[PDB]
């Protein structure tokens, strides 16, 4: 390393309520170096309108972005983030949890 | 304001 | 404390055979960001990223635009002198990182002005407290000190930290003041999270805070419970604010024998909070 993995946290803005405009957000953060890959999944696919914050680092110089959509939960619907970084095998894909 | 550039490395 | 920060975050990437390396700059007071440049943007000008900025005029986004697009510049010059003193190949993609600002206090004077680079995530030099010195961290570095220790440049960056950084931040901090010089609290509270009549996680949440420092903690009867909490890091909710939250799996029974604790500059006394059932 000197090339550092991203964490990655799945949320919404607000606490979810089915049928209700929220946004979904994907916070990739303390990755080296800045080239990364990020998509929002709503039941296995890729939201198109998506939108991420300027490019801005912590003080260990380790990157950090969020990614956001609008949208509106249902029940079940299944909503993702998947991220791609030099330093991962393969996509990295954490499920969105509205309890977390 | 940013500062003004100053010499390279 | 009354204290203040301003921050600017410059990252230049090189991108060998496709053209020149691409020059970003975020600025932040406190933890609001407030201005983007984008060298690769179809036009590349500075941006407001905060509504109190728009309040300068176009000469004001002029003169910066003029900074970046020379910082750009002199930015592809440094990562080809990098590139030269590291003996590295002309075809891998290299990155140099600069982050500079000054911190004040309640009186509005400096208390300590930052100005230091890093290069492929690593320190490289940096400006040390006096202002007057640097710190190189390795043989490399050391060929960029005897050039800026040659030309005295810690006299300019001095000027810039002491005299234009702490000055502007007033400005900022004057244009912007309902939305800097406030905190907000976190809105808060404690979910039950149930795992069988096994265990049961007291999640505890405050959302909607800033600025982002924050404390939230768990107790068993006085006791902190470091070992035995899961502490999510502290993230953007998007809208400027920030949110965490802290969770415990407490014997399934046990539940209100324990108190989540909150600090945050937002809130007069410190909260201690428990679940409602």
């Amino acid at each position: 390393m000197i090339q550092r993995t991203p964490k990655i946290q799945v949320y919404s803005r607000h606490p979810a309520e089915n049928g209700k405009s929220n946004f979904l957000n994907c916070y990739v953060s303390g990755f080296h170096p800045s080239d990364i890959e990020v998509d929002l999944l709503k039941n296995g696919e890729r939201i198109e309108k998506v939108e991420h914050s300027d490019l801005s680092f912590s003080k260990d110089w380790s990157f950090y972005l969020l990614y956001y959509t609008e949208f509106t939960p249902t029940e079940k619907d299944e909503y993702a983030c998947r991220v791609n970084h030099v330093t991962l095998s393969q996509p990295k894909i954490v499920k969105w949890d509205r309890d977390m | 304001r940013p500062q003004v550039p100053l010499r390279p490395m | 404390m009354g204290s203040h920060s301003m921050r600017y975050f410059y990252t230049s990437v090189s991108r060998p055979g496709r053209g020149e390396p691409r020059f970003i700059s975020v600025g932040y007071v406190d933890d609001t960001q407030f201005v983007r440049f984008d060298s690769d943007a179809a036009s590349p000008r500075e941006e407001p990223r905060a509504p109190w900025i728009e309040q300068e005029g176009p000469e004001y986004w002029d003169r910066n635009t003029q900074i970046y697009k020379a910082q750009a510049q002199t930015d592809r010059e440094s990562l080809r002198n990098l590139r030269g003193y590291y003996n590295q190949s002309e075809a891998g993609s290299h990155t140099l990182q600069s982050m500079y600002g000054c911190d004040v206090g309640p009186d509005g004077r400096l208390l300590r002005g930052h100005d230091q680079y890093a290069y492929d995530g690593k320190d490289y030099i940096a400006l040390n407290e006096d202002l007057r010195s640097w710190t190189a961290a390795d043989t490399a570095a050391q060929i960029t000190q005897r050039k800026w220790e040659a030309a005295r440049e810690a006299e300019q960056r001095r000027a810039y930290l002491e005299g234009e950084c702490v000055e502007w931040l007033r400005r900022y901090l004057e244009n912007g003041k309902d939305k800097l010089e406030r905190a907000d609290p976190p809105k808060t509270h404690v979910t039950h999270h149930p795992i069988s009549d096994h265990e049961a996680t007291l999640r505890c949440w405050a959302l909607g805070f800033y600025p982002a420092e924050i404390t939230l903690t768990w107790q068993r009867d006085g006791e902190d419970q470091t070992q035995d909490t899961e502490l999510v890091e502290t993230r953007p909710a998007g809208d400027r604010t920030f949110q965490k939250w802290a969770a415990v799996v407490v014997p399934s029974g046990e539940e209100q024998r324990y108190t989540c604790h909150v600090q945050h500059e937002g809130l007069p006394k410190p909260l201690t909070l428990r679940w409602e059932p």
